[PDB]
C-alpha cells in the first residue's frame, strides 16, 4: 500500500469515536452486534442517534448484506442508513441510523403488563406501515428473513413521529415468528414467510400476547409446529396441497394427528382474546396466517384491504397526536 | 435483490461516470503509461480477476461483480495506491460476499490467488504470490470504504436475457451476445452506461455478426440509439485492439512501468 495514500487516507477518516458520544448508552445487544443511543460530538445537532457495532470482525456474511441492501433501499418505512464508519485497528463495522426511541418488542411488552396489573387506529396503522415498508422490501426482490417485533422499529417524538421503520437488513443465508413451512424443511426463504411473521404481529398487537408463543440445527421444530396447530387446527389435505412435498411431512405425519387439534382455530383463538370473527382485522389476519404459503396475501394484496378503509383510517403518525405514555429506552449495562 | 432499482441505485446515481472526469483521474497514471498500455493493463486484470473467479468455481455475476469494484477503484486511484495483484483477488472475495455466494475460505482465496497467477499468468508474473490473507482483510476495508460502500452493481446480463428472449432469437443470438457481454468488461463500458444500454450495443453486434436482420426491433425501442452507436464503437474498437495486442509478450513489461506503492519512511 501506498504510505501517502494511507495516510491521507488516515487523515481524512471519519473516527466514530471521535464523532460520536456513546460510551454507556448501549440499547441493545443480540446476535446484529451493539446498538447505542448516540450523540454528536461536534454539537451541530441536538439529535439522537442509533448507532450500531456490527458482530464480529471485518465484513462477514450478515454485515455485508445490511450495509449492501440499506446503501440501496429508500423508504420512509425501512430505517435509513446514514452513514458506515470502517474502525481499520480492530476491524469493526458501525453504522449510524436515527434514533427511534421505540420497537414494536417494548410496546407490546408495555401493553401485556398492564393487562397483568392504545389510540383507536395504532395497531391499524403499525400494520399499514409494516406492510408498506415489507411491500417495498419485496418489490426490490428483497426478503426480510427475520421480522419480529424487536426490528419494528417506531419514530418517537420529532419530525417522524410515529412512523414506523423496519430494522435489520442483515439476516444473510424463539421460532414464533416463523413459518410453519420453514419448520417443516423448506429450502428457501420466500416473501410468504414474511408476510406469516406480518400476521403474527398483527395478532400480537391485536391481543398483546404472541400468537404462537411457545417454550425454549434440526429446522423441524415439534413444540411449535404443536403451539400453531392448537391456535389454527392441523391443515387438512386441500388447505395445503403441497404439505406432502415438505420434506419433514412424514416426521409430521409420525408425531401428529390431525383429531388432536378437531376443536382448534384461529376464529377460537381470536375470540378467546376478544377479537370479533365478523371483523375486518380478523379477516384480514386470517388471510396473512394462512398455513399453505402459496395461498398467503401478499404484502401489496393486505395494503388494498378493506380493513383500511373502514374507520379509523391508518396514519402517518401511528400514536395520531396522542402522548405516547411509552417509557424511553433504558441503557444495558454490557460487560 | 434490488432488480428493478437501477434508476435510483447507487450504481446509477454515483458510478456512472462522466468520460473527461475519468479522463482527468486516469492522468496520474498516464505519466508513467501510455493510453494504450493503460488500456493493455486493464485488460489484463480482467482476464485476471475472470480466471480467480473460475478457479474458484464462482458464477459469472460474481466475477462481474468484482470486475466492476476493480475499475471503480482505479477509476478514483492510481495504480500505486494499491498493488492490482493484491486488489484483484480482494475484489472477488468481497464480490462473493455480496453475491451470498459465501466467505471464501483463507486457504482457498490465497491457495487460489498463488495457483492462478503461478499456472496462468507467469509470463507476466516471475514470483509467488506474497499477500496472505491479512492483507487481502486489510484490502478489503480499503477497497469498501473507496466505494462509498456501493455493492450493489447491474450488469448487462438481465437486460440481454429479456432482450433475447423478446426477439424470440434466444437459441442463435444468446450464446454471441453473452460473450460480447464478457469482453465488454475488457474496456471502461460499465463505468459510463447502464447496463441495459451496454447488451443492446452487444446484443446489436451479435446481429450483425450473425447476419440477423434486427432492424425493426432496434428501431422499435425507446432508446438514444445514438448511446448505443457509441458503445458498438468501443466494442468493434476491443476487437482490434485484442488483435494487435500480445498479453503475454507485452505484460511483463507493461507491469514494469506500472507505478509501485511507495514504502514508509
Ligand atoms: C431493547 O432492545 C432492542 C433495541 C434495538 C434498537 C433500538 C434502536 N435502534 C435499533 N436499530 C437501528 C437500526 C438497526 F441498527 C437497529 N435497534 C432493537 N431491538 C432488537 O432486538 C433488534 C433486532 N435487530 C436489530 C438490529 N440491527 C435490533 C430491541
Ligand atoms: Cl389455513
Amino acid at each position: 500500500m501506498d504510505y501517502d495514500f494511507k495516510v491521507k487516507l488516515s487523515s481524512e477518516r471519519e473516527r466514530v469515536e471521535d464523532l460520536f458520544e456513546y460510551e454507556g448508552c448501549k440499547v441493545g445487544r443480540g446476535t446484529y452486534g451493539h446498538v447505542y443511543k448516540a450523540k454528536r460530538k461536534d454539537g451541530k445537532d441536538d439529535k439522537d442517534y442509533a448507532l450500531k457495532q456490527i458482530e464480529g470482525t471485518g465484513i462477514s456474511m450478515s454485515a455485508c448484506r445490511e450495509i449492501a441492501l440499506l446503501r440501496e433501499l429508500k423508504h420512509p418505512n425501512v430505517i435509513s442508513l446514514q452513514k458506515v464508519f470502517l474502525s481499520h485497528a480492530d476491524r469493526k463495522v458501525w453504522l449510524l441510523f436515527d434514533y427511534a426511541e421505540h420497537d414494536l418488542w417494548h410496546i407490546i411488552k408495555f401493553h401485556r403488563a398492564s393487562k397483568a396489573n392504545l389510540p383507536r387506529g395504532m395497531v391499524k396503522s403499525l400494520l399499514y406501515q409494516i406492510l408498506d415498508g415489507i411491500h417495498y422490501l419485496h418489490a426490490n426482490w428483497v426478503l426480510h428473513r427475520d421480522l419480529k417485533p424487536a426490528n419494528i422499529l417506531v419514530m418517537g417524538e420529532g419530525p417522524e413521529r410515529g412512523r414506523v421503520k423496519i430494522a435489520d437488513m442483515g439476516f444473510a443465508r424463539t421460532f414464533w415468528y416463523r413459518a410453519p413451512e420453514l419448520l417443516l424443511g423448506a429450502r428457501h426463504y420466500t416473501k410468504a414467510i414474511d408476510i406469516w411473521a406480518i400476521g403474527c404481529i398483527f395478532a400480537e398487537l391485536l391481543t398483546s400476547e404472541p400468537i404462537f408463543h411457545c417454550r425454549q440445527s434440526n429446522p423441524y421444530h415439534h413444540d411449535q409446529l404443536d403451539r400453531i396447530f392448537n391456535v389454527m387446527g392441523f391443515p387438512a389435505d386441500k388447505d395445503w396441497e403441497d404439505i406432502k412435498k415438505m420434506p419433514e411431512h412424514s416426521t409430521l405425519m409420525k408425531d401428529f394427528r390431525r383429531n388432536t387439534y378437531t376443536n382448534c382455530s384461529l376464529i377460537k383463538y381470536m375470540e378467546k382474546h376478544k377479537v370479533k370473527p365478523d371483523s375486518k382485522a380478523f379477516h384480514l389476519l386470517q388471510k396473512l396466517l394462512t398455513m399453505d404459503p402459496i395461498k398467503r396475501i401478499t404484502s401489496e394484496q393486505a395494503m388494498q384491504d378493506p380493513y383500511f378503509l373502514e374507520d379509523p383510517l391508518p396514519t402517518s403518525d401511528v400514536f395520531a397526536g396522542c402522548q405516547i405514555p411509552y417509557p424511553k429506552r433504558e441503557f444495558l449495562t454490557e460487560e | 435483490a434490488m432488480a428493478g432499482n437501477f434508476w435510483q441505485s447507487s450504481h446509477y446515481l454515483q458510478w456512472i461516470l462522466d468520460k473527461q472526469d475519468l479522463l482527468k483521474e486516469r492522468q496520474k497514471d498516464l505519466k508513467f503509461l501510455s493510453e494504450e498500455e493503460y488500456w493493455k493493463l486493464q485488460i489484463f486484470f480482467t482476464n485476471v480477476i475472470q480466471a480467480l473467479g473460475e478457479h474458484l468455481k464462482l458464477r459469472q455475476q460474481v466475477i462481474a461483480t468484482a470486475t466492476v469494484y476493480f475499475k471503480r477503484f482505479y477509476a478514483r486511484y492510481s495504480l500505486k495506491s494499491i498493488d492490482p495483484v493484491l486488489m484483484a483477488p480482494t475484489c472477488v472475495f468481497l464480490a462473493s460476499k455480496v453475491e451470498e455466494f459465501g466467505v471464501v475460505s483463507n486457504t482457498r482465496l490465497i491457495a487460489a490467488a498463488t495457483s492462478v497467477l503461478k499456472t496462468r499468468f507467469s509470463y507476466a508474473f516471475p514470483k509467488e504470490f506474497p499477500y496472505r490473507m491479512n492483507h487481502i482483510l486489510e484490502c478489503e476495508f480499503y477497497l469498501l470504504e473507496l466505494m462509498d460502500c456501493c455493492l450493489i452493481v447491474y450488469h448487462p446480463y438481465r437486460p440481454l436475457l429479456q432482450y433475447v428472449q423478446d426477439m424470440g432469437q434466444e437459441d442463435m443470438l444468446l450464446p454471441l451476445a453473452w460473450r460480447i457481454v464478457n469482453d465488454t468488461y475488457r474496456t471502461d463500458l460499465c463505468l459510463l452506461y447502464p447496463p441495459f444500454m451496454i447488451a443492446l450495443a452487444c446484443l446489436h453486434v451479435a446481429c450483425v455478426v450473425q447476419q440477423k436482420d434486427a432492424r425493426q426491433w432496434f428501431a422499435e425501442l425507446s432508446v438514444d440509439m445514438e448511446k448505443i452507436l457509441e458503445i458498438i464503437r468501443v466494442i468493434l474498437k476491443l476487437y482490434e485492439q485484442w488483435k494487435n495486442f500480445d498479453e503475454r509478450k507485452e505484460m511483463a513489461t507493461i507491469l514494469s512501468k506500472m507505478p509501485k506503492p511507495k514504502p514508509p519512511p
